[PDB]
């Protein structure tokens, strides 16, 4: 058995916390969920004690934490604080066409490496005279050659055949440059492996209109938040796709595009789909494979079927009805 | 009848500035073309071109060949807006057809601040500056260019939880200029957000300002959404009510001279320029007669696509537009 940590985050995490332990009980999954809570509070003791919950436990599901930006720049936010603090550098995220929900877009299937505590993320700034406002975005070697590195060696273990690099170095020439030199470096490690580049702005572009030509991409902090997004919405939205943070010892796993859903919270409507796979990911991190594919291939299956889908997605029922078809399809898998 | 500074540019630039002016007579507009050549010297721009632009104020730009004259000109005049408006095109289809969107970008400073520094062996500084001058100021534009352009909507665009002294301050300065300017119904927007609902249901954005790199990012990613910037017009306002309109796609140079470009973007950006200085019947009709030649069929460019040449599609257009 083993423990995990869950922090339930604000919005829609609460709820959606619920149904995760209850598939998992269904499913009867041997993992004990050790809660901690995350508050308003200026103070960062909460957040700090859920940081060593993480080093005890190695392995944490989080919704997302609200954050004020209303508050001085001394309240930063947490769920930044959490991703820097733990060393968690990359942010991975699969974003693949479901045959289920129609969009606009078919045959999508691109893996995103997201470069996860770095970049315009760093949170340093001043105001060197009254009204003039200097903010550093921070790009290494060291974390620019550790995020290649990876979506290299996922590219590769994952049979996939191009890596394209995202960024600004035509004109963010010396920060996005050195990123871009590392991804080259990487390259010619990987001669078996496609190694492209794409602007970020031309990229968005390409994803609008012809989204079925990137395999796996890499990039720094910020277009990562702009491409999961974008790519998150062209499959279908913020309640199907799951992402993942990966330190080289500590895993966080969460939905994809890390949103509290304040706006749709406590009327039974969220999609719990995001929420599940992202529980999905964790149990296969955790060795735990069988118990990851029964519930996945379930979530799945209820995807497939119009009657589930939530209003996110074009449906009309509740989260409580597809949880229930959803363990109604794990209830004949294990007997 | 006043004179507009014309810069053909290279590549493709001359045929569809030659396009453009056709049309633009066809159709009883009290404007004539004082062609100018535009590069860099000595770095400069000519004599010839700055004082054109110094003096008639209003500029129309053909695609450039590749100091960035794009960044030369915008520190010789001023250019500190961005304005990109993206409609969906009948004729033209591509998974998006609610779209009608202006996408105002902040071009002076922001995350284009040119410093950067090496800190040690293997560690970039990339500094972001935000002001209260150039916040406020392309604040007042969105909002002045909302009620000029009847536009109910005006959302700003950050990521003030994550960059929050910066971010933060552009904020300020739109909140302060809403609130002196209730016509406009105004609210804020992370990025992530704007981009996750834009490629949804991209008809629920109206005007949208944002600061320099997100303003660069988003332009695009609209302009994906109708078609490309084949299609696309886009204009620069400066300081001393000068204001430059463009194209922003390539020269094409592998078709320089066959009579097979496409002039639709740089002929939208003439148009979004009279309505800029006035003009506004000319504007109606000049785009509504490309709007029903793209519409129409086969009188269609290789690269939107049909199989007929660009003064087949201009012509066309000079035929309809005689008909108001």
């Amino acid at each position: 058995r083993h423990t995990v940590t869950m922090i339930p985050g604000d919005g829609i995490g609460p709820e959606l916390m619920l149904h995760v332990k209850s598939v998992f009980r269904h499913a009867c999954v041997p993992v004990d969920f050790e809660e901690v809570h995350v508050s308003s509070n200026a103070d960062e003791e909460d957040i700090r004690n859920a940081i060593m919950a993480i080093r005890r436990n190695r392995v944490a599901l989080k919704g997302n934490i609200e954050t004020n930006h209303n508050l001085p720049p001394s309240h930063k936010s947490r769920n930044n604080i959490l991703r820097t603090s733990l060393d968690l550098y990359a942010n991975v995220i699969h974003c693949k066409s479901l045959p289920g929900v129609v969009t606009r877009h078919k045959d999508i299937d691109i893996l995103i490496v997201r470069e996860n505590t770095e970049g315009e993320y760093s949170s340093l700034e001043h105001e060197s005279v009254a009204g003039v406002v200097e903010s550093l975005k921070i790009i290494t070697k060291a974390k620019s050659l550790r995020i290649a590195e990876y979506a290299f060696k996922l590219a590769q273990e994952s049979g996939r055949k191009k890596v394209t690099a995202v960024h600004k170095a035509n004109i963010m020439k010396l920060g996005d440059g050195l990123f871009l030199q590392c991804c080259r470096e990487v390259a010619a490690r990987y001669p078996q492996i496609t190694f492209e580049n794409m602007i970020v702005d031309n990229t968005t572009m390409q994803l609008v209109s012809r989204p079925q030509q990137f395999d796996v991409m890499v990039m720094p902090n910020l277009y990562g938040n702009i491409v999961n997004n974008v790519c998150a919405g062209l499959v279908g939205g913020p309640g199907l796709v799951a992402g993942a943070n990966y330190g080289h010892v500590y895993a966080v796993f969460e939905t994809a595009t890390r949103n509290t859903g304040k706006s749709i919270a406590n009327k039974n409507i969220a999609n719990p789909t995001a929420t599940l796979l992202a529980s999905c990911m964790m149990l296969d991190h955790l060795k735990l494979h069988s118990y990851a594919t029964s519930i996945r291939k379930a979530v799945l299956a209820s995807m497939d079927n119009e009657n589930m889908h939530t209003p996110d997605i074009g449906g009309q029922g509740t989260t409580s009805e597809a949880i229930q078809d959803v363990i109604r399809h794990i209830r004949v898998i294990n007997g | 009848v006043q004179t507009v500074t014309l810069i053909p540019g290279d590549g493709i630039g001359p045929e569809i500035s030659a396009a453009v002016m056709k049309i633009f007579d066809a159709a009883k507009a009290p404007i004539q073309w004082e062609e100018r050549n535009v590069t860099a010297i000595q770095w400069m721009i000519p004599s010839e071109a700055k004082e054109s632009m110094d003096k008639n104020k209003m500029g129309l730009k053909g695609p450039l060949k590749t100091p960035s004259m794009n960044l030369l000109l915008r520190k010789t005049f001023d250019l500190y807006a961005n304005v990109r408006p993206c409609v969906s095109i009948e004729g033209y289809k591509t998974p998006y057809t609610d779209v009608n969107i202006v996408t105002i970008r902040e071009n002076t400073e922001g995350e284009y601040s040119g410093i950067e520094h090496v800190i040690v062996d293997g560690v970039v500084a990339s500094i972001k500056l935000i002001t209260e001058g150039a916040s406020k100021r392309i604040a007042e534009f969105a909002f002045e260019y909302a009620r000029n352009n009847h536009r109910s909507n005006v959302t700003a665009v950050h990521k003030a939880n994550i960059m929050r002294m910066s971010d933060g301050l552009f904020l300020q300065k739109c909140r302060e200029v809403a609130e002196s300017c209730k016509d406009i119904k105004f609210n804020e927007m992370y990025l992530d957000t704007v981009c996750l609902n834009m490629v949804q249901d991209p008809s629920q954005f109206d005007v949208l300002v944002m600061p320099n790199l997100y303003g660069d990012i988003l332009s695009d990613l609209c302009a994906g959404l109708i078609g490309g910037l084949g299609v696309t017009p886009s204009g620069n306002i400066g300081a001393n009510g000068v204001a430059i309109f463009e194209s922003v796609h390539g020269t094409a140079p592998d078709i320089a001279g066959k009579d097979m470009a496409n002039p639709t973007a740089l002929l939208l950006s003439a148009v979004m320029m009279l309505r800029h200085m006035g003009l506004f019947d000319h504007a109606a009709r000049i785009e509504a007669a490309c709007f029903a030649t793209i519409k129409d069929g086969k009188s269609l460019t290789k690269d939107l696509g049909g199989n007929a040449k660009c003064s087949d599609f201009t012509e066309e257009i000079c035929r309809r537009v005689k008909d108001l």
